[PDB]
């Protein structure tokens, strides 16, 4: 993708995650599991829905009636009407097709960006309290129970609460 | 060792989407923007029934074509449905002047009422029941157009006709009349004694003088003669003056007309199906929120934009490599 | 502790913008792309004055309708402005042949000059001043079209008229004439002794023969008679030949014409307001840099594209999250 | 945004900064203050202005005159003209609306990218001589007077000149 | 110390491309979307040759204008090529009724075959070789339109003509005939003894009566008289009936016609250039893959969309500021 | 650019690299040289080529014949045809021009993104086994012969193989 996330460093989607579009997976001593990031999912859904609705609603539709009312001594006018209809059909077809292609690409890239930003928010949240695996997975330098992960998804991970145990495990690992 | 991973949704969905730079990208959820479905029915247009002439043309219906169904009062319509080739048009062969513009005028009518304008019982010095043909059968009996009267000489004379009607109604009224073009002088003399003949028709706006055109013509429905029809809109409190020497197909019935809008004539073999839409198509009606469709170009009403495609599929979900 | 921070602009701006995925997004600075303003005045088009007929139609102006204001010489115009329903059209009731194509031809003229073509004093065997009607009043006095002459029999005769004009000018010239259609033979005889009557008009291109049409008609301005007008463009060095037996409304004045471009006839109730534009509207003129507008569809000149919206606002600043 | 910058990790614009669109705030021993980055701001302005001007100037406008010249026995042709005018209005209205929505969106994302890229440029300049606070602000591991930051805006930060001092302060606070 | 760096392509390219936010961006590789090249020649359209009338108009070609080149049978064409102002049109001056609709009808023809319907040798009580003029010379000798016959009185009489032709062919057939409008009653009498004259033409569809029109006209090619031409499509197994008193320009040849599609008339000074295309232009043909072009608006065939620009260049490579 | 790569932190293209669109330049003891990344280059080429082909193929083209068939008493109808042709020309011209501008911009941003994603790919491959210079270049904290860089381009860089030596040089540089 454009943001290297979705078919880049995260290699695969989660059949397991159904609650939302983007989210988190944990495996700790209490067990494992998926949980969706509600907010970002809502932003993405509301946004994409807004896009579809804007493609649909921006269309102006007035009343028109057509329409074959010229006789066979009025075929030049008939031809003028045909050039008009065919012209409008060509315009609308081209524009509709290209609109679909362009906005589809942007949609996929939008999802990409959303996942990437989620990864970045968590990343900055834990800092040196964990190891980046590259998968989009973080390995904790401390013990992060369920309330702790709760705090990460909340965005309330208390870094100083664990900084020290992390430095200790880290230098324990250091050589 | 404890872990947290960030990831995205996946499913078993098979919907594919195309992209400016990629084709056939399987995806989580998609939505088609293109309307392809119709109801196969002729419906009311914004709660207003169309006028459906089954085997009749607008001309055959306006005039009293015997082979057309008996006249039923449809006081209002939104559009007109004719078939590609109505079998019943002009029972007696001929022509209709400014016919297409008249059909366009009648395409959408807010009020329409047949009205007797010059009674057949008021022609006293002319025969009004001999103007009859086997090509225009009514009830086994040879007959003619019903809203219009073919006058033939009485005894052996055709007195000059002076007749006028004043539109005392409160609405415009569509008036129709005609000329007979025979095949030879002998038919002229036989039907109307006078050899050189005219029909003059006057209004505050109209100043017309018609002369029959004798010519040898090929038979149509066994007839070599021709009937040529004319019409006007008689404004309220204006009057119409007919004068004729012969060959006059006089009005009997005419139509009250109120017009507020326009549509067109739709060609379809389908029929009414107690229905309402904002978009009618010769193949069937469309209940449409979608901005595009591919059903048929000849539409009437607030329809989506006609397009040549089989799919306008919008990606809403995300990449789904199953 | 020392710090460096990266950040972006914000302000108290309330300007909003919409986005494909978001609505009513408050923003730092925006720019509307849609022109909504006009000057309410009728203006020159590329510094060329329009032809503004106040209460006259083009028909009333070309022929000399006395109740149209006195003729003012505008040698050139870019477009023509009529009112929705001009009171001064044809003082004597009737019709104008190919009227719309003529109006279209006259819509934009590079040079226009009235010219005496056949002096009124040159009719020696016909009455040229009795042709006057109460439907064409000037100042309480009954009158007539001033550029065209209603010829009447003198004593008890109407000699055959043979007349020709050779266009010795260097420009094309628009020539106008007419027929009188009376209501009965007695009016015929009263005005022109001869009962069977014609007007023939010839050119290198034109081959016309008009015959008056007697018909009993309803009164308009108290008259049952009708005036029917015809025209041509006489090429330089071609000549126009008239021959008539009666019912001839002869030319006196005609018009030098040079045509280099086209416009149309604008319907507006406004008046001139010493002004110049590249885009005129019945509601007022447009000073236009914008690519779109929503004023009025019936425009003339290099105008922006008409669009149905109330705003096309482009984001230029950035998000202004308070 | 798509690049997580403007309403993501930098949470808010600076009312205080007036010179430009994107820039810096410093707090040192000589005091604090705002300063705008002229280069990137000028490029952004030139880009956006170029965009508006291209939406406007690419429009081709010829002379046309309209236009109700058909009589009441030419109403079929009148209808053909109505279908033409209305068709063109529908086309222009739709295309204008969607063009505006799309390019507005892209403009905002352009801002996002500009802010983010500026942040990354600073980041790449200092490396281990400072700590990322997450704010879009950097906490100096050493003392940065006015010349130091003015020079950062110059893009002339001399990393090794402070390398050892930064290292010392760093390993001192690390535990 | 060892190093790895990530980078991108550059080259000696000078190719520039524009962007929504940037102009004149030099780039690695680009591709123009706009077609600007034509072959400068008139070509077949889908392997079907056009009908190229050199200095003849369609009217001059259909009738047998002697000064038009000899008639060669082209049984099929895709479009018609005329010059802007063909020198050879109507040798004898006059008019062609519904000429533009006829040209449109003939623009693309699947089968065309000239056929004799009424032999010149069958006129026995009328002169069929005196209908001749110096304005229509054939071989030094004064002549006339070759597919049509100008009938003149024989001895001092013009018996009424009654004639019919039944289309025993399997195709529609285009029939052409005319009227002579003379300059005075004395010429009427001189050419056709009968003073008051008509031509009636009848078909299952057609019911026409033409009356010659005397008018004094200016000379064109030395002539003040006029020839007015008319046509119909005679359906298979229908018949056409002529009756005339004088002034009749009778058919001799008519045309078998089969029509399956429509095109138009192209105006061009070019000539055939043994060639095939899907898009023809008055300036030359186009072998077109591109979606847009800027050659010429008056095209025929499956052409790219006409556009006003000199350059539509798509960036494919990347930024290359050396 | 939008992704800071192409005229951002990597400031300049490689005249020296001719093989492809995106790639590497190495300098080791065995010498130096360029080598292009086949994968990303082919992906980009297929994408852009598909874009052009979609701009071209989505066009609907039917047969039309034009067209000056009205006489000088049909000049109103002639004008209706003129307004139609001119209307369609304006539509097509505007849409074509703007389509080209928009897709040009997106294409350049696409190249930007591809480059950035490549840089990030190498970055994630080595981690702390090298220093980011800002050039878009990585300075090895260890010995990377031809086969080592071979492995970097292959995406098979074995990090733990060098981790300890790299660590030694890294912390040696530390003071
Ligand atoms: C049609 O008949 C009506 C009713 O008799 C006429 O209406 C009046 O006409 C007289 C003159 O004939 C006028 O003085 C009145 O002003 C009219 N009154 C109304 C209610 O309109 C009408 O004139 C007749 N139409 C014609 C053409 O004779
Ligand atoms: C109108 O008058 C002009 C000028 O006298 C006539 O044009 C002349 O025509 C003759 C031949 O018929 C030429 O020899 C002269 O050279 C022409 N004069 C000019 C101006 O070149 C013209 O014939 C007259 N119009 C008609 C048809 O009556
Ligand atoms: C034209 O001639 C044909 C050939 O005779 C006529 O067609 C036939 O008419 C006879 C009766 O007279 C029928 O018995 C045949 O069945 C007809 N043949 C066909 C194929 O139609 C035709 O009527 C003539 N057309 C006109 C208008 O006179
Ligand atoms: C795209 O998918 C459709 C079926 O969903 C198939 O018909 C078509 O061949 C595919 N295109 C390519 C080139 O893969
Ligand atoms: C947009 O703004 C107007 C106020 O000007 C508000 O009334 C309207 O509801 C807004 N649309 C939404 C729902 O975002
Ligand atoms: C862009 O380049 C063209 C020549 O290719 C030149 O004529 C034009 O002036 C340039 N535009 C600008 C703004 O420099």
């Amino acid at each position: 993708g454009l943001f290297g996330a979705i078919a880049g460093f995260i290699e695969g989607g989660w059949q397991g995650m159904v609650d939302g579009w983007y989210g988190y997976h944990h495996s700790n001593e209490q067990g494992s599991g998926y949980a969706a990031d509600k907010e970002s999912t809502q932003k993405a859904i509301d946004g994409v829905t807004n896009k579809v609705n804007s493609i649909i609603d921006k269309m102006n539709t007035q009343f028109e009636a057509v329409g074959r009312e010229f006789n066979n001594l009025e075929r030049r006018i008939e031809n003028l009407n045909k050039k008009m209809e065919d012209g409008f059909l060509d315009v609308w077809t081209y524009n509709a097709e290209l609109l679909v292609l362009m906005e589809n690409e942007r949609t996929l890239d939008f999802h990409d960006s959303n996942v990437k930003n989620l990864y970045d928010k968590v990343r900055l949240q834990l800092r040196d309290n964990a190891k980046e695996l590259g998968n989009g997975c973080f390995e904790f330098y401390h013990k992060c129970d369920n309330e702790c992960m709760e705090s990460v998804r909340n965005g309330t991970y208390d870094y100083p609460q664990y900084s020290e145990e992390a430095r200790l495990k880290r230098e324990e690992i250091s050589g | 060792q404890d872990q947290i991973c960030i990831g995205y949704h996946a499913n078993n969905s098979t919907e594919q989407v195309d992209t400016i730079m990629e084709k056939n990208v399987t995806v989580t959820h998609a939505q088609d923007i293109l309307e392809k479905k119709h109801n196969g029915k002729l419906c009311d247009l914004d709660g207003v029934k169309p006028l459906i002439l089954r085997d009749c043309s607008v001309a055959g219906w306006l005039l009293g074509n015997p082979m057309c169904d008996e006249f039923i009062n449809v006081p209002e319509w939104s559009y007109i449905v004719e078939k590609a080739n109505p079998v019943n048009d002009l029972c007696y062969p001929g022509d209709f002047n400014d016919y297409e513009e008249l059909k366009h005028l009648l395409s959408r009518i807010n009020h329409f009422e047949k009205i007797q304008i010059i009674p057949k019982s008021s022609w006293s010095s002319h025969e009004a029941s001999l103007g009859v043909s086997s090509a225009c059968p009514y009830q086994g009996k040879s007959s003619f157009f019903r809203n219009v009267v073919w006058l033939i000489k009485k005894d052996s004379t055709y007195p000059t006709i002076k007749r006028s009607y004043n539109n005392t109604n409160q609405e415009d009224l569509l008036v129709l009349w005609g000329i007979h073009h025979p095949n030879d002088a002998a038919e002229q003399t036989k039907l109307y004694q006078n050899p050189t003949t005219y029909i003059s028709v006057g209004t505050s706006t109209l100043n017309q003088r018609l002369v029959p055109r004798i010519a040898t013509r090929s038979k149509v429905k066994g007839l070599s003669g021709r009937m040529e029809f004319f019409w006007t809109i008689l404004k309220p409190n204006d009057a119409i003056n007919f004068e004729s020497n012969g060959n006059f197909i006089a009005p009997e019935y005419a139509y009250k007309i109120v017009k507020k809008g326009d549509s067109t004539i739709m060609k379809s073999e389908l029929e009414y199906g107690n229905c309402n839409t904002k978009c009618q198509t010769p193949m069937g009606a469309i209940n449409s929120s979608m901005p595009f469709h591919n059903i048929h170009p000849l539409t009437i009403g607030e329809c989506p934009k006609y397009v040549k495609s089989n799919r306008l599929v919008l990606a809403i979900g995300l990449r789904n490599s199953p």
